[PDB]
């Protein structure tokens, strides 16, 4: 399903395939349905030599196309068009053209693909957008390694190289900075590593487990987990001043904390229950509040930029997926069939989720759109990838 | 460490190397434990293998090598082989071995054999179930089938051993032993029975033929913290030995308390605290005595899983006019361990 | 052979290890809380225990690594290369032996054993067996061996114990009713702690062990009897001619009292029949003057 | 397990753990086998390394470690090494080895030592050339240097060993060993000849200095099938014990028969059938006799290479009536093992 | 081998087989070394781990099983724990051991022990300082805290030991070695001195308490060469024992002279030489003698590290008429060698 679309080969073989990468971007959204290549009723290399009847015939209303040419430095302009061809037939609803280096081409592509996203949906683009994941390689010295690529599995750089267990990266709102556990000193750290020099910043070591970092959404508060009082609870530290308030205390458990968009709430898991489930607490007042009650068992919550929904692992009889749960209602609907579905991760505009699962024996990222409708493998990596992390818009 | 994993089956080499020394005054004749370099190194293998999802098979070896002897003719004094079993595991309905093992009794008094190296002196080696035999077969249930979590039992026939000292020797035997652990806590309770051989009655001291041993224990564990607490009595199991006379035999009736309390901390650092005392009673014409009643005082510093150091001093409360010869002097050790 | 090789003097170390050093064992469990409800307790831990325990707990389980005879009642010691063996007791001498003590104090002598070395030879073949005896220098001497001169070497005795041949066998017997006087020899610790080695002329090292610990036993030796019959009477003319006995002291700073000890040999029946035989010449000449 | 494979070289540490008892009638002293606990571990590596492309040098060593034992004195009864050599394998030629390893005759002897526990009982320890011992030089060509495929030879020089006893002495020897492998079916021939050293001349049985050994075996294994029959023959080699005299020495004349026929299952199961017989001729004072004569009936569960388990049942055949007191009683074995 | 690297922590086990033989006229009675079949495996485990980026601690442990003996009462003898000693090494300050090791003056000793099989005769086994010995705590600086390159000091504390025999005994006793490498060439010297037990003092010959030893050693090793010459002094240290007496003890004073010469080719070769000589004076009723004076004459191929081949002509000087009983013959041995 999804709302049928003509993507275009761009005009020129081509250093990069623009029209491929746009059609997989709309793709990966749920959101559309780019016209099989091989079905397309022409390849124009420009609005003009648009038809649309014949997209209209096929139950396209827009078409997409473009053009990429060879700057005399090696560089190139990337431009595309937005042809209506439903209620305003051959009009540009869209265009642009920009000079980019090669090395950027799949980049372009992602801006094109932002632009139409939005064009059509309303929706901010999210292809341009990054994740951060931690892998544990067949390397002896650094087994695990802190790593960002594009969203779409292009792209990959290593962030730190660690001999010792890593987790849980996360991506303060800017997108300039990562939380993440290091262990590297022979138990478990939190620390922040800004991704531009990569210094790192301590953020504590307390005699037991500093693990789960969330970054408020405003960036001045960073919530993670301390057994230090002897259990896993809830604290947050306010990044200007450094200083540390726990959130939880009792001898129920609360941790793997996520923010919602105020900054002053966090949806967390807790065994309070018995079996793990989702609680909302106050950073403030700490007293939390059990949000899942669908299935048997809810856990490793993630909330919506918009907080109308989070999204979540929920077993049901025996079936651990993905699922996505309305904040407002309660509504459960399960996303993933995938096996062993774990660590889901929420593109800024609520309209693709990254995961990690069996694919690949634990070697392969998974993204599912939020509507449900499309699922694809990342592509694969020379190691098992867990802990991914979205970025924030970037 | 586990060296091989491969072919659903999975080895793990354990051995270690002690680097020992015991102090005390004097040549060390009246010291509890003794004086002088006490090194050893441990060698072992465990092994298992998923014959099938709900089956798996497991043999575990182990030896200990003196290192404090000489290359003369006093090698092998102290070098011999602590376990050889092997067994089966199924999914649920439990476990099966056989081999040399622990007995169920030891299973309670394992609690109170945390010390770094004294401790657990009533769990007697080569006694019928509280220390390490051979000729044992064992079978142990976990959770009762998985219903009831946290309780373990098991189950222990013991093959008749004829050797040429009753001390080693042993005849057909039978005991039982269960554990629950709930919240942290943990209660132990474990009964042993068998029959002595001819040549143990013919040993001057001890009386009668079932030689009995039960004991009972408690535990609670968590937040860097173990205490313990082991009461166990017996029955012609005990062994003892006179120097005034030169004879040994076993015991009439023993009782034994074992408390133990021991904190840690992060930075690799576990105190220790421990109890101990046993008494034995109806004796072949000594009446009731104490064979051992100390306070214990020590240490281990934990550099990491593979290498420790410790330390422990032994505060003999055993007075020397005691009716048959035993140590009434204190002792001190002083080891340093690397494992892998 | 060979050994040398490599053995670097100076401090030894491998090269590159994997990982960066641990801070300790503060946290044991794993790179964890150790909590376990949520995903940051055996997050990456796999196959955790499937086993069934194995000896669990320290197993350090325990660690690594002379009845004496009465006094007064000869009994058999078979040598060492380091001499008799002999162990004490402090216990006073029983009831009969004082007895004896004092019946004979108002040469004759009693007798306490009788010996058959048909018998002795059963158990030592090669008659390297001695018979030692022991009484408490003090029941002895009338002067106390403390309040003595160091330079003396044979202090006086009233009695003394002493191998006899009469009625074809020899005995060992409690002699008396003369002036009479022994050897006095220091006991030289050794390193056993409470055990001293005196040295009598001619006879083998005799080291001593007190024990005052053990209940008194009365040793029984199917060559040696105990002549229920005590009554005195006269002794032998060649008494003594195969006995070694000598009152031993112990060094000051041991608490010991001065002991006697007789140590004698045990005869052959031919050398019995020679004893007898002298001991019959002369008693010849003793009755013709 | 293969642990370390580098640097063109490769070591395969192998170990296992036994869980074994034996049973029988009465405390165990006429049983063929014995009674009681027998429980034991081995340990050993073997490793290659590819000096060049046609040449590989090898090197193997094992030991026994008994379990039944006690901590005491009697730890060490029972525990030997019992392969330790090392040898050189050319591409073609064959390859030549020295240590303490198995004599060539063992290799005809081979075929029937598939029993479980039992089986191979005329192939004696620490004898000339049909167990494994010590002082040997051995040279293997496998293939006739590869001209005709299935043929592999061997021989084997022995050097003197002077030891206590004649039981575990022997002196300068030789021994070659054939055999021929061709569509399943193998067949192998086997002699060996010594010099009785002064000890055992001294000894009350046993007549003559030439000490001789020989053997034949023949064997189709295929199909899950094993079938195997060895025939040896030994003049002055054999030991043998006389309880009525106390005293012991050698056979001036034996002759052995093995007869093996194992079936093997696809549900890791094989039951296994035994036959077995050895004559004493010209014994001193005792004419001809039969040392042991029985039956086997047993089998074996393969859980997998790595866990296995087996029973064996002796019918022995020997009367009572037999003029040196070997045991006329029947016997019966039950073991598990764990091996890497 | 290398087999677990992992966790900060890394294990190499280390064993070898050696097929050996020794060859000698007659019997070998006087032989200098003996005659027959010396084939021995050593099994051994080393272990380090780095606690912190300064601060690591090791472990390592040896055995030694001797496969010339036979499978009866006489399968342990020769069979024992060689090292067995744990320990930590600081960054610069240095490392400090406890257990059973190389005394420090081994260390000078080292240089001259180069040989296939024999050397360092004066580095008796059990003794003070000269060979390995159980209860000793070393000290070792590298560089003087890295101030000066190639100059390594150590020092070493020896508890004293109370066994059976004066031979294997010791008592207190402290040491000293300084190396100096420059350029290729070493210098060394060591220093030890203790005092000896009432056994030692008993025994029919030595006389006096302060058992000490001292050696200095100077090599060059370069250009597959390697040139060595220890001389080294004891008094009262060294062991002797008399044939026409029967009767052992210790020597009132000795002198030690070693030298070796060995060059190294690429294609796997490595001859030898070796000239050795001790004697010892204020022998009590034999004056002044010579314990040993011989050459070396030998080579060594390695096919690899992990498998060589040697052999060792000893060309024995020392004269009939030495009025200890010392060997009067020459002697050879040819070895070969698997180890990983």
């Amino acid at each position: 399903s999804g709302r049928p679309i003509g993507v275009v080969p761009f005009q020129w073989a081509a250093p990069e395939d623009i029209g491929g990468i746009v059609a997989a971007d709309l793709r990966n959204s749920g959101k559309f349905n780019p016209l099989d290549r091989a079905r397309l009723p022409q390849q124009p290399g420009s609005a003009q030599e648009v038809q649309p009847a014949a997209w209209s015939a096929l139950g396209i209303d827009a078409v997409v196309v473009g053009q990429v040419t060879p700057n005399p430095d090696g560089s190139y302009n990337v431009a595309y068009q937005l042809v209506d061809t439903g209620g305003a037939p051959g009009t540009v609803l869209a265009q642009n053209s920009y000079k980019v280096n090669k090395q950027w081409l799949r980049y372009a592509g992602h801006t094109a693909s932002d632009e139409v996203f939005e064009k059509l949906t309303g929706i901010k683009g999210a292809f341009r957008t990054r994740i951060a994941y931690v892998v544990q390689t067949n390397g002896g010295q650094f087994p695990y390694e802190l790593r960002v690529s594009d969203y779409d599995g292009y792209n990959q750089f290593v962030v730190h190289r660690s001999p010792q267990c890593l987790m849980s990266p996360a991506w303060s709102p800017d997108g300039s900075k990562l939380a993440y556990v290091t262990f590297e000193s022979g138990r478990s750290a939190l620390v922040i590593q800004t991704l531009a020099n990569g210094a790192v910043r301590q953020v504590a070591s307390f005699p037991r487990h500093n693990g789960a970092p969330a970054f408020s959404p405003d960036g001045s508060k960073l919530a993670f987990a301390l057994s230090k009082t002897g259990s896993l609870n809830l604290y947050v530290m306010d990044l200007a001043s450094g200083q540390i308030r726990q959130v939880t205390d009792g001898r129920s458990n609360n941790t793997e904390p996520t923010w919602f968009p105020d900054s002053q709430n966090l949806a967390f898991t807790s065994d309070q229950a018995g079996r793990p489930q989702v609680y909302k607490v106050n950073i403030n007042g700490g007293a939390p509040q059990r949000i899942t009650w669908e299935g048997s068992q809810n856990q490793d919550a993630d909330v919506s930029s918009d907080g109308k929904f989070m999204v979540m692992v929920s077993s049901n009889g025996g079936q651990q997926h993905i699922a996505k749960q309305d904040l407002a209602t309660g509504g459960v609907q399960v996303l993933s069939s995938t096996f062993l579905d774990e660590t889901p991760s929420l593109a800024p505009n609520g309209t693709m989720v990254i995961y990690s699962s069996s694919q690949g024996m634990g070697s392969v990222l998974n993204l599912v759109s939020t509507d449900g409708r499309f699922k694809a493998r990342l592509p694969a990596t020379d190691g098992q990838v867990k802990f991914p992390a979205w970025s924030p818009y970037l | 460490a586990e060296i091989y994993n491969k072919d659903g089956n999975k080895v793990d080499l354990y051995g270690k190397a002690v680097g020992l020394h015991y102090f005390s005054k004097g040549n060390g004749e009246n010291s509890y434990g003794g004086n002088g370099d006490m090194t050893y190194a441990r060698l072992g293998f465990k092994g298992e293998t998923q014959i099938n999802s709900d089956l798996t098979g497991y043999g575990q070896w182990e030896y200990n090598f003196q290192g404090n002897n000489s290359e003369g003719a006093d090698a092998q004094t102290g070098n011999k082989t602590r376990l050889a079993f092997a067994g089966l595991k199924y999914a649920d309905v439990g476990s099966f071995d056989y081999g040399r093992n622990y007995g169920v009794v030891y299973d309670a008094l394992g609690y109170t054999d945390m010390l770094p190296e004294f401790g657990g002196d009533t769990a007697y080696s080569d006694d019928f179930f509280v220390g390490r035999v051979g000729g044992v077969a064992t079978y142990r249930n976990s959770n009762f089938f998985g219903l009831v979590d946290g309780l373990n039992f098991a189950v222990q026939y013991l093959g008749k051993n004829e050797r040429d000292t009753a001390r080693r020797s042993n005849g057909d035997g039978v005991g039982g032993s269960i554990s629950y652990e709930y919240e942290g806590f943990g209660i132990v309770g474990a009964y042993g029975a068998a029959d002595r051989t001819n040549l143990q009655e013919a040993q001057p001291l001890g009386n009668g033929k079932k030689a009995e041993q039960w004991a009972t224990g408690l535990k609670y564990d968590a937040n860097n913290i173990y205490l313990a607490a082991n009461y166990g009595e017996t029955r012609n199991a005990t062994p003892i030995t006179n120097k005034f006379t030169n004879t040994s035999g076993f015991a009439n009736k023993t009782q034994d308390v074992l408390l133990v309390a021991q904190y840690q901390f992060d930075f690799g650092l576990r105190p220790s605290i421990a109890y101990t005392k046993s008494k034995a009673k109806d004796v072949e014409g000594i009446g009731d005595v104490d064979l051992v009643n100390y306070f214990e005082v020590g240490a281990t510093y934990y550099f990491n899983k593979n290498m420790s150091t410790y330390v422990d001093y032994i505060i003999n409360q055993i007075d020397s006019d005691n009716k048959l010869g035993v140590g009434s002097d204190d002792t001190v050790a002083v080891g340093i361990v690397y494992q892998f | 052979g060979g050994d040398g090789r490599g053995h670097n003097t100076g401090a030894h170390s491998t090269s590159g290890n994997i990982n960066g050093g641990p801070t300790g064992i503060g946290v044991s469990g794993g790179c964890s809380d150790g909590s376990g409800w949520s995903s940051e307790n055996n997050p990456w831990g796999g196959g955790s225990g499937s086993g069934i325990h194995w000896g669990g707990g320290s197993g350090r389980g325990n660690g690594g690594g002379a009845a004496p005879v009465a006094f007064g009642f000869p009994a058999l010691s078979t040598p060492g290369a380091g001499g008799l063996a002999v162990s004490i007791s402090a216990s006073e001498l029983s009831a009969a032996i004082a007895g004896i003590i004092a019946k004979l104090k108002k040469p004759f002598g009693v007798v306490l054993s009788s010996l058959i070395p048909s018998e002795i030879a059963k158990d030592d073949p090669n008659m390297m067996s001695k018979i030692v005896t022991s009484l408490p220098a003090d029941d002895i001497t009338e002067s106390p061996v403390s309040s003595l001169p160091l330079d003396k070497a044979t202090v006086n005795v009233n009695v003394r114990v002493v191998d006899d041949v009469k009625d074809e066998r020899q005995n060992i017997s409690v002699v008396s009713g003369v002036p009479m006087s022994v050897p006095v020899v220091d006991a030289k610790p050794t390193e056993r702690p409470g055990v001293f080695t005196a040295s009598i002329p001619g006879a083998p090292v005799l080291n001593i062990s007190v024990n005052d610990s053990t209940p008194a036993v009365q040793t029984l030796s199917p060559g040696v009897t105990n002549n229920t019959d005590k009554d005195v009477r006269p002794a032998g003319f060649t008494q003594g001619g195969n006995t070694r006995d000598a009152v031993i002291r112990f060094p000051k700073d041991s608490g010991h009292n001065a002991v006697y000890v007789s140590v004698s040999d045990v005869l052959s029946p031919d050398q019995v029949k020679q004893r007898q035989d002298e001991e019959n010449r002369r008693q010849q000449e003793w009755d013709a003057t």
